[PDB]
């Protein structure tokens, strides 16, 4: 079960720029000392990406129903493990096979079923007076479930329930794709010390486990968790806190990318083919170093925007009886 | 537990087991050298592992020694028509053996029941647990042990000191179904042995190449299975053993 | 055991409330029919619906049962004043060689407002001291609802022995009443100077202390 | 028809219990009869079902060979015998009836149930009860009302009712439930409100009856003299 909120003020989302983000392994093979390019769903560099805030100091809490496209990029500079999990679905009315991948304090629960998703499912952490530790007690994610067939349990992972207002210390990236009904999850923890304007660093993403659900996903929505301290009366209407968090939502575009493989076998650089003419030349020549000279990348074709089809004077009808 | 258990059920209410999200091998069920009769219609008993079906329905019940020939399509009796009817397109796989050392005891073992009387026939693959007294005439009797109304359920005559045609035989039937759902339970391959430094042929789930297996000095990340090279040739496959 | 059910569900008086239970592929998903029962606290359970296709005599039509694959469903419309019971799902299991019920969920959640409690303290009599025991009683009455926390103290350390709490019952004026005993010995009854009964009800803390001497 | 069962019964931890299931009318010698239990804290279990026509026992694999259920055709009744009781047997049993049918499922349903037999076994067996008087003091009587009653202790087993003047008092009576102690003992109380103008002309007495103990104590209640 869930509860409704009241009308209050919020902050509008801003638009930032990415710097060499959205790179992962496009296959499950080993490559070294080879410059091979493929056609997969990646994120174009220097593109316009959305930015959503989650800090308290006010009362910023936005969780819209964004449409799920072919491949997404969810980067989160997580510090105190505020975001718990993510849900998926089409209409969220207990009619399709919705997804529920949450990361609790005991074990990861990946249950793809037909749960009754409410308008805003959020986790609740209450602060006890006797025990001086943050414990999760308000488990308001779904109402009930009628029938389900798929059920999988992932590996246990520890999480911190204490929320602070300091600077972030870690960075987590999440990539969700859906090809041939299979679900792909790319995640890797990279330590960093920054609040915004992510640097131009490079870090790959390795998959963990493939989920053959065999269904179509068109919408998605992230889940947020709040804390119930002694400063707030304890009601989730106008007094609450969320700590400090910032997540990025990006859409992967079907663009070819040239990857670099060293002797160790990890991804070092990523060169696009439809972003910059310099990178396009490095993409077609299959070399990271280009000398002086003239080359040919592609062609220039002007698509017609109008079509004039008409006749002089002919005018008649036709019977068929 | 379906084969080896402490006790079984009757024929009017038998155990129904479904094999889903699992995998098994029918090679051990053939070389047991402990079954009395083994009939498997619809498919060969030795060529049913390569081809697989969607679901497997297995039922377990007890039967006498003289009624083991009644489990077949194309005859009429007293048990094959009132307890479990066999259709024309019956591709089941029945297995029977003698285990009179567990379901028989001195004094008379009458634990399991059976149905003897019935109004009419029944559709195949249907369970009948109706304990209503079958009426043979046109007047009721309020369910008494008198005239014109007899109880259809009767006891058994199982005894460990009987002969060979009246002993409790553990009979099970393994039926197969071809539905629109993909085949879940099929036949898997096992691990025979490993040989290296010689030109051999292997099939590591993604290719079938002929060559040697030399000991490499590079360790791969624990998320890949294959490996290419500069010339775009798969020459490094991790051994899942 | 093999059948799991949610512990509690919520609903509104006028909306559709749907409850289900999940099992295995050998008891409910094999093909066996399900049976739903109602366990009222104070009477014997009766039959509501069998096979999810027929309607027995004496049961309303608002109950709807269906089987979606390997799980059953129960949907109702309208919450009357007789749904303060538990719902169990029953199906024939082959691995257990018999019938097995579910967990059971509670529909009623809460319908009790607050009020002002009143506690009285009665010391033991003179005839009870010769019985080699001391029963310190603490009666609470005229309060709502019946959810109180009983605590004891001896003016120097709270007591963590011999405490008990009796569930409150409904009075004739829609009120609750309860009592708490304290098993002690007369050897230590006269050594301590006083005894009290500390009770809290929505922040309201009322205190009453007696004196044996 | 209607099936009537026995009331409450308390036994020893390690003895045999003897209950029965009676049937009013007919439709008992033609259908199967099973026994379904229910305990506060967990779900409902199923021991087994017995047929009265053939007299065949059919229990479950979760219950061992410690309970025997018999049937009778002369008076159409059924008995239940269970020895070597434990601390978990504190529950209630029901005498249900089964009516089979035809279909693809063919599951056992319970259309007709019984009344119920409360079988509670614990320590602190039946002994001699003792009631203690209770009188108000000068500090507890500040207005025009008084509070007094009788306290019952070391009584066993349940149930035990309390009457005032052989039922002559109806307004202001309140009976408190029991509670499980550390030694398996129960304790109740009963207080009534009365004006202070009747404490010197009419006395209050408590009449406590006990059916399993065949005792009836009549103690007097008098106000305190020191306060
Ligand atoms: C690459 O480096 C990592 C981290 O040191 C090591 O775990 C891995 O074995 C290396 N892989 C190769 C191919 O050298
Ligand atoms: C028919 O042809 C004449 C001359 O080419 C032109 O002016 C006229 O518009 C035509 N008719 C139509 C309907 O276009
Ligand atoms: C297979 O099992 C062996 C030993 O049980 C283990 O060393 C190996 O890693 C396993 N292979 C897997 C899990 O792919």
């Amino acid at each position: 079960q869930c509860v409704n909120l009241t009308t209050r003020t919020q902050l509008p989302p801003a638009y930032t720029n990415s710097f060499t983000r959205g790179v992962y392994y496009p296959d499950k093979v080993f490559r070294s000392s080879v410059l091979h390019s493929t056609q997969d769903l990646f994120l174009p560099f220097f593109s316009n990406v959305t930015w959503f805030h989650a800090i308290h100091v006010t009362k910023r809490f936005d969780n819209p129903v964004l449409p799920f496209n072919d491949g997404v990029y969810f980067a989160s500079t997580e510090k105190s493990n505020i975001i718990r999990g993510w849900i998926f679905g089409t209409t969220l009315d207990s009619k399709t096979q919705s997804l529920l991948i949450v990361n609790n304090a005991t074990n990861v629960v990946i249950k793809v079923c037909e749960f009754q998703f409410c308008n805003d499912p959020f986790l609740g952490v209450y602060y006890h007076k006797n025990n001086k530790s943050w414990m999760e007690s308000e488990f308001r994610v779904y109402s009930s479930a009628n029938n389900c067939t798929f059920e999988y349990v992932s590996q246990p992972f520890l999480m911190d329930l204490e929320g602070k207002q300091g600077n972030f210390k870690n960075l987590r990236e999440f990539v969700f794709k859906n090809i041939d009904g299979y679900f792909k999850i790319y995640s890797k923890h990279t330590p960093i010390n920054l609040v915004r304007d992510l640097p131009q660093g490079f870090s790959a993403l390795e998959p963990l486990v493939d989920l053959p659900i065999g269904i179509n996903i068109t919408r998605f929505q992230t889940l947020l968790a709040l804390h119930r301290s002694y400063l707030t009366p304890g009601d989730s209407s106008s007094g609450w806190t969320a700590g400090a968090a910032a997540y990025y939502v990006g859409y992967l575009q079907p663009r070819t990318f040239l990857l670099k493989y060293n002797e160790n076998g990890t991804i070092t650089d990523a060169v696009d083919c439809a972003l910059d003419p310099l990178s396009e030349t490095k993409c077609t020549l299959k070399s990271f170093t280009v000398e002086k000279g003239i080359y040919q990348t592609s062609n220039f074709r002007v698509q017609p925007t109008e079509s004039i089809v008409r006749f002089p004077n002919i005018t008649n009808l036709c019977p068929f009886g | 537990e379906v084969f080896n258990a402490t006790r079984f059920a009757s024929v009017y209410a038998w155990n129904r087991k479904r094999i889903s999200n699992c995998v098994a091998d029918y090679s051990v069920l053939y070389n047991s050298a402990s079954f009395s009769t083994f009939k498997c219609y619809g498919v060969s008993p030795t060529k049913l592992n390569d081809l697989c079906f969607t679901n497997v329905y297995a039922d377990s019940f007890v039967i006498r020694g003289d009624e083991v020939r009644q489990i077949a399509p194309g005859q009429t009796g007293k048990i094959a028509d009132y307890n479990y009817k066999l259709p024309d397109d019956f591709t089941g796989c029945v297995i029977a053996w003698n285990s009179n050392n567990l379901d028989s005891k001195v004094g008379g073992n009458y634990n399991y029941l059976y149905r003897l009387f019935r109004k009419s026939n029944l559709k195949p693959f249907e369970r009948d647990i109706s304990t209503e007294i079958y009426q043979a005439g046109s007047t009721p009797c309020n369910g008494v042990e008198g005239f014109n109304c007899y109880f259809p359920l009767q006891s058994y005559g199982f005894q460990p000191t009987n002969g060979v045609g009246y002993q409790p035989y553990r009979v099970v039937v393994l039926s197969f179904e071809l539905l629109h759902a993909p085949a879940t339970v099929c036949g898997p391959k096992k691990s025979t042995n490993l040989v290296k430094n010689k030109c051999v042929n292997f099939n590591f789930n993604g290719l079938t190449g002929t060559g040697v297996l030399t000991e490499s000095n590079k360790k791969f990340l624990p998320f890949q299975q294959f490996g290419r090279d500069i010339a775009d040739t798969t020459d490094a496959v991790r051994d899942p053993q | 055991s093999v059948l799991t059910q949610p512990p509690s569900v919520s609903g509104a008086p006028g909306q559709r409330v749907t409850i289900s239970c999940t099992g295995s592929s050998s008891n409910i998903g094999a093909g066996y029919d399900v049976h739903w029962y109602q366990q009222l606290p104070g009477t014997a359970p009766k039959l509501l619906i069998y096979g999810n296709s027929n309607r027995p005599s004496g049961v309303p039509d608002r109950f709807s049962g269906s089987k979606s694959g390997t799980s059953a469903s129960l949907a109702i419309t309208g919450l009357q004043a007789e749904d303060e019971a538990d719902y169990y799902c029953q199906s024939y299991d082959s691995s257990l060689s018999g019938s097995v019920f579910g967990g059971g969920t509670k529909l009623t959640v809460l319908g009790q407002p607050k009020a002002a409690p009143s506690v009285t303290l009665f010391p033991p009599s003179s005839e009870e001291l010769q019985a080699n025991k001391a029963t310190l009683v603490c009666l609470i009455s005229d309060f709502y609802p019946g959810a109180v926390t009983v605590a004891w103290k001896a003016d120097s350390s709270p007591v963590k022995a011999g405490v008990e709490t009796t569930t409150p019952s409904k009075q004739s004026n829609n009120k609750y009443a309860a009592s708490s005993y304290l098993s002690l010995t007369p050897e230590q009854w006269k050594s301590h100077r006083s005894y009290s009964c500390q009770v809290t009800h929505e922040g309201s803390t009322v205190e009453k202390t007696v004196a044996p001497t | 028809v209607q099936l009537v069962e026995s009331g409450a019964e308390v036994k020893k931890p390690g003895s045999s219990v003897k209950v029965s299931c009676k049937a009013s009318g007919g439709t008992f010698s033609s259908y199967a009869i099973s026994w379904v239990r229910q305990a506060p804290g967990q779900g409902l279990e199923w021991m087994g079902g017995i047929i009265p026509i053939l007299g065949i026992a059919n229990y479950a694999q979760k219950f061992q060979g410690r309970v025997t259920i018999t049937a009778d055709k002369s008076t159409s009744t059924a008995y239940m015998e269970l020895s070597s009781l434990r601390s978990e047997d504190t529950a209630v049993y029901y005498c249900a009836r089964e009516n089979g049918y035809s279909g693809y499922g063919a599951a056992a349903n319970f259309d007709l149930w019984g009344r119920g037999t409360l079988v509670t076994v614990s320590s602190a067996s039946t002994k001699g009860p003792s009631v203690f008087p209770l009188a108000p003091s000068s500090k507890s009587t500040s207005g025009g009302t008084a509070a007094l009653g009788c306290l019952v202790k070391d009584y066993f087993p349940e149930p035990v009712t309390v009457s005032w003047n052989s039922g002559a008092l109806t307004s202001g009576v309140h009976t408190f439930p029991a509670v499980l102690q550390s030694s398996g003992l129960y304790s109740l109380s009963s207080v009534v409100t009365v004006p202070s103008s009747s404490l010197g002309t009419q006395t209050y007495i408590c009449n406590v009856n006990h059916k399993p103990s065949n005792t009836k104590v009549d103690k007097k209640v008098e106000p305190k003299s020191c306060d």
